[PDB]
């Protein structure tokens, strides 16, 4: 149809692989890099597509005029379009720096934290033979892409490459319970192993607690479809269920193996008491999982259980969200230096990454300063404070140097110079 | 019919006026080109500006539909070098570049358009230095003639001034005597015109660049072409020894001192006498003996004489 | 030469009724001697060739109607039924197309040195419009693309579509000028050539959905075009609070005020009535709704002439302020506006940077009241008439209210 803008726009890129037509969704790390590596989406049962690796946002439009206008300060084929990756926050845009794999033309596709100025701004020639300049570039029809400040093309790897637009929300609506955002019951709301799932395949044990908000205590997911998972949530509209930290996907019986393989042994689960009716704090029913008439709560089966099915809804607030992903991207890479140490004996780009990585943490986690009034002060330090508790939970910062004890024994330095790879 | 394609030139409101649908039809026209297209393409250049600079809106248009649409040899000038060993082609991609050179933005930002500016020089690579590389590496000489210009347009000079040394100072012992009667020099004369527009633009270094002017100062006397062109290089030779450096000044003194004698032609012993004006100045503050021997040249230069006398007399004053 | 020889040829109530007939009789003669038939033909041939001779064919029909007459139009459209065409509209049609528009490469072109070409489209447009008038259900109706040739065209569709390029070009031009002081000139004048041809075009479309045809104007509101005038009526207000901003300046602001009307016109036209609640109302609604800061920047500007004017006729604001002969003083001016109170603070300073200042912020002001009343009494009539119409009919749906 025809997208006024202000409402996030989701674009998988497209031909056939290995013989195979497939379909990837442009995302990008962000924290880490800013870099973005298509993600191959093909089949759900065998595995769940993420959502949380691809973004949008659209907020500038206009026409080439309005837009050299403005630096010197309905979609329209053209005007001026902008996008943002909540996901990562900072905006993406073409980046100067040139790509490791070939040489000529093209450069790595990333979004500056700052979005002001030339280099971020593409620049769609809603171009199609039904096409034409002075149009209604609904949804369906790509159209070129090339920037900008540019200089051609996005990409394409993995001439002019055409990428078609999926909107990934129609449009906001409030309670309007919501398809993903995501956040009686005796406080003590549904958990996940609290720390970390130690048990690995997701156990409920339950929660009431600190634990608890607190923390690793949300869900997100649940898309049964690729595409338009928005609108609110149909009454047993059929979605799967992660868990927030490494949750993978939980849906052995009960509790969740990793999201692929898990999701494909427990493929899907439904929830049972677009216009949305879905009420947050409001309902919500009892669960199950369809696929068994086996209902959750006690815990499984019988299904049969004494009343209380009932769940009870959340809210998130978006920041704490942020946070768990960085938790999860940094934390990984962490993990994996751990291990790159660990194969390191050590007998006679990712560090690198790790640096970057690390930069950003420690930007994020950055004091507030005594420059803010007898306000900005108190707004900050609350804030991060919070932020702090939330990570102490996960710990792995903690991790930390306990890796650092791993590296200062490398030390003297690096024994001298290097185990292996030098220059690292 | 190009030629027709001249029918203009000179013309700064024609060239204006131009307009964009004819510049897309020649584009396509060199897109779908070949010797003979790569000959159109520089017509085309020519077309598209004629200096003084180049029309703003008719360089965007034309940089524009080329980055558009890429011919473009697959990518190089390395490639380039191994053909013209085995062996033109290589003529013709200059000659791209030299349209592409004449198509740089001027005079300076800002702004903006710069882009644009910027596209043009991702455009470029490792770029005008490797432009020089190859220029030295072929030391055919009349192309590349653009590359040189393309670098100033396209933008630790010494350093690369010093892989441009070792190609010139060569000409000019080939050029003296039969070999300056030879014309493929003169050919590289013509270069060595436009290289000194570019020369007009460590310490121990500097100093070695010194001996390069000294080299220049021998091919400027002499032998034999115009002239006009000669007393251009002159100007500059005289426009570097005013922005020079004292054992610069020294040898190239001595050599000076010796040719000063010779001549007590004409025109060297002017451009002699004003490189001393030039040094005098320089001398206010200011081997010394050297230079009293000099001076007692001149003293003994004054009884060799005994209006052009009189500019002759100005020199000696 | 010789159809621009019979176009010239063809060139107080009593004299009203007289001049019409002096005029009919010439028009008559020619008419009776099958010119119509001519002309039909000629543009036949032009095959969508494009030529001055076309051009001049087509000023010889504009000279043949004018002011209507029957057994013209009746037979033009007899001879079309007869010659069951053809692709006349065909030709047409191409003409529709290829018109000049404001280009801004080339307006920098000529900055920097004709062009901008040309009024004949206008001429061409207006004979269109010519066609429209008198009122044919049966013309409106082969207008929309006639039944017996095998093609039919949008007609009405094209002139709609090429409308929207047109109010492109002018949006584009505006946002150039940015609002660099201005007026610059030379370019004034070529942008004023522009909206007048643009005023003609317009005019012209109203008169073709002008009748009220029921499926002419049922065919335009389904096909596309809004929209279109929804971002001309965008840009206009942008256009007028720059002129009015500076001494650009008087006629430049007339122009633009004269457009403005037309379209409010053609847009109060198409309703031309309907049910209390109804499909076409519904949509002109939407519209409004989805331009409520454009719309609501204009009525401000309106009521700050109006509410300025009316302060300016105030005892107490001639009070606060005496003056040997005249002038609020810039200050002066400014505390008298405070101290009725009345006006939004950016509001104000704009209203004083309108004010021309005169070596010390001394103003003759009654020159301020009367210009740009005069102007603002003629449009601001229109638009309040229209705005009432809408009211009465639809109520709700209350976002109207």
């Amino acid at each position: 149809q025809f997208l006024r803008t202000d409402d996030e726009v989701v674009l998988q890129c497209s031909a056939t692989v290995l013989k195979e037509q497939l379909k990837l969704c442009l995302a990008a790390e962000g924290f880490g890099n800013r870099l973005c590596f298509l993600e191959p989406t093909s089949n759900a049962q065998n595995v769940p597509p993420d959502l949380a690796i691809c973004c949008f946002t659209l907020e500038q439009s206009l026409s080439v005029r309005a837009l050299q206008e403005m630096l010197a300060n309905t979609l329209l084929y053209g005007h001026a379009i902008l996008l943002r990756h909540a996901h990562s926050r900072m905006y993406l845009s073409c980046l100067t720096t040139s790509r490791s794999m070939t040489d000529k033309l093209a450069f790595d596709v990333g979004l500056q934290e700052d979005a002001t100025g030339e280099a971020c701004w593409w620049t769609m020639h809603p171009a199609s033979k039904q096409r034409s300049e002075g149009e209604k570039v609904r949804v369906g029809d790509d159209l070129i892409l090339v920037s900008v400040s540019s200089e051609r093309y996005l990409h394409l790897s993995t001439m002019q490459t055409l990428w078609n637009m999926n909107p990934i929300c129609s449009c906001c609506e409030e309670g309007y319970v919501t398809g993903g955002h995501v956040l009686g019951h005796m406080d003590e709301c549904l958990t996940i192993s609290a720390a970390d799932s130690d048990d690995q395949r997701r156990l409920v044990y339950y929660e009431g607690g600190a634990v608890c908000t607190h923390a690793r205590s949300l869900w997100r997911l649940e898309p049964l479809r690729i595409s338009w998972s928005g609108s609110h949530l149909r009454w047993g509209q059929p979605l799967r269920i992660r868990h927030v930290t490494t949750g993978r996907y939980l849906a052995q019986g009960l509790v969740v193996v990793d999201a692929c393989k898990a999701h494909t042994k427990a493929t899907s689960f439904c929830f049972r008491v677009g216009p949305p009716e879905i009420k947050y704090g409001e309902s919500l029913c009892f669960v199950q999982h369809v696929a068994s008439g086996l209902w959750l709560t006690y815990a499984i089966l019988h299904q049969e259980g004494h009343m209380d099915d009932a769940l009870f809804l959340t809210r998130c607030q978006q920041e704490e969200s942020q946070a768990a992903r960085m938790i999860h991207s940094t934390a990984g890479l962490y993990n994996q230096f751990i291990k790159g140490l660990d194969s390191f004996s050590g007998k006679p780009l990712p560090i690198e990454a790790v640096i970057l990585s690390l930069q950003d943490l420690i930007g994020y986690f950055e004091p507030p300063s005594e420059e803010l009034q007898h306000e900005e002060k108190q707004s900050k330090l609350r804030s991060l404070r919070n932020r702090q508790s939330l990570f102490q939970e996960e710990g792995m910062l903690s991790l930390v140097l306990n890796c650092i004890d791993r590296l200062n024994v490398y030390t003297t330095a690096a024994h001298f110079a290097e185990y292996a790879g030098e220059e690292a | 019919l190009d030629v027709a394609a001249a029918s203009v030139i000179d013309n700064n409101e024609l060239a204006l006026a131009l307009q964009e649908q004819d510049l897309e039809k020649v584009v396509s026209y060199l897109a779908g080109c070949p010797c003979g297209g790569e000959r159109y393409l520089d017509f085309l250049r020519f077309a598209v500006f004629v200096n003084g600079e180049s029309v703003e809106e008719n360089a965007n248009v034309v940089v524009r539909l080329l980055i558009r649409k890429p011919e473009c040899f697959g990518p190089g000038l390395l490639a380039a070098i191994e053909e013209a060993i085995r062996i033109f082609y290589a003529a013709l991609i200059d000659l791209l570049g030299r349209c592409a050179p004449e198509m740089h933005l001027i005079q300076a930002g800002k702004g903006e358009a710069l882009r644009i500016r910027a596209i043009l020089r991702s455009l470029v690579p490792l770029d005008d230095l490797v432009g020089i590389i190859s220029l030295p590496l072929q030391i055919v000489p009349d192309h590349k003639a653009s590359m040189v210009l393309f670098l100033d347009r396209v933008y630790f000079l010494l350093h690369v001034l010093d892989v441009g040394f070792l190609p010139d100072m060569r000409a000019a012992a080939s050029l003296d005597t039969a070999t300056f009667s030879t014309t493929e020099m003169a050919l590289a004369l013509n270069r060595y015109l436009c290289l000194a527009v570019l020369p007009l633009i460590p310490l121990f270094a500097g100093t070695e660049h010194r001996a390069i002017m000294v080299d220049s100062m021998l091919h400027t006397v002499y032998r034999l072409s115009r002239g006009r062109s000669l007393t251009k290089a002159q100007r500059d030779v005289i426009e570097d020894c005013l922005m020079a450096r004292p054992s610069m000044l020294q040898h190239l003194l001595r050599r000076l001192v010796f040719d000063v004698p010779i001549l007590n032609k004409m025109p060297l012993k002017l451009l002699t006498n004003h490189y001393e004006r030039c040094w005098k100045y320089y001398c206010l503050p200011t081997t010394s003996e050297e230079e009293l021997h000099l001076t007692r040249k001149l003293f003994w230069g004054i009884f060799d004489s005994l209006y052009d006398q009189e500019l002759y007399r100005m020199a000696m004053p | 030469a010789y159809a621009d020889i019979m176009a010239k040829s063809c060139h107080s109530f009593e004299e009203k009724e007289m001049e019409k007939q002096r005029l009919l009789y010439q028009q008559s003669r020619l008419h009776t001697r099958g010119a119509a038939e001519m002309v039909l033909q000629m543009i036949s041939a032009c095959k969508g060739e494009t030529g001055a001779m076309v051009s001049s064919t087509l000023k010889l029909g504009i000279s043949i109607l004018n002011g209507g007459n029957a057994e013209v139009q009746q037979k033009m459209l007899d001879y079309l039924k007869d010659k069951k065409e053809v692709g006349f509209f065909q030709s047409i049609q191409a003409l529709m197309q290829t018109c000049s528009v404001l280009d801004l490469n080339a307006f920098e072109r000529q900055n920097k040195a004709v062009m901008a070409d040309d009024e004949f489209t206008q001429d061409l447009f207006r004979f269109l419009q010519l066609l429209c008038e008198g009122h044919n259900n049966d013309f409106q109706n082969y207008l929309r693309t006639q039944t017996g040739n095998t093609t039919t065209i949008n007609i009405i569709i094209c002139t709609v579509d090429y409308l929207l390029r047109l109010q492109e070009s002018i949006s584009d031009f505006y946002w150039y000028y940015s609002g660099k002081d201005v007026i610059e000139e030379q370019g004034k004048r070529n942008f004023s050539k522009a909206m007048s041809v643009a005023k003609q075009v317009f005019n012209s479309l109203t008169e073709y959905i002008q009748g009220p045809c029921t499926g002419n104007q049922q065919s335009l509101a389904h096909s596309r075009l809004w929209d279109a005038v929804v971002g001309f009526l965008h840009v206009f207000a942008h256009m007028m609070m720059k002129l009015a901003q500076d001494s650009s300046q008087i006629e430049l602001l007339k122009e633009l005020l004269d457009l403005q009307k037309d379209m409010v016109v053609m847009l109060l036209s198409l309703l031309e009535g309907n049910v209390v609640n109804g499909m076409i109302a519904r949509q002109m609604v939407d519209m409004l709704v989805e331009s409520s800061s454009n719309v609501e920047m204009i009525l401000k500007f309106f009521d700050m002439f109006l509410k300025l004017k009316d302060i300016v006729g105030s005892e107490a604001f001639q009070d606060y302020v005496t003056d040997p002969r005249g002038l609020i003083s810039k200050k002066d001016f400014q505390k008298a506006m405070d101290s009725q109170k009345q006006f939004t603070g950016p509001e104000i300073q704009f209203l004083l940077s309108c004010s021309e200042a005169d070596e010390n912020e001394m103003i003759n002001f009654e020159e301020f009241a009367n210009r740009f009343q005069e102007p603002a009494r003629d449009i601001g009539f229109n638009v309040a008439v229209l705005l009432t119409n809408l009211s009465e009919h639809v109520p709700h749906d209350p976002r109207l209210r």
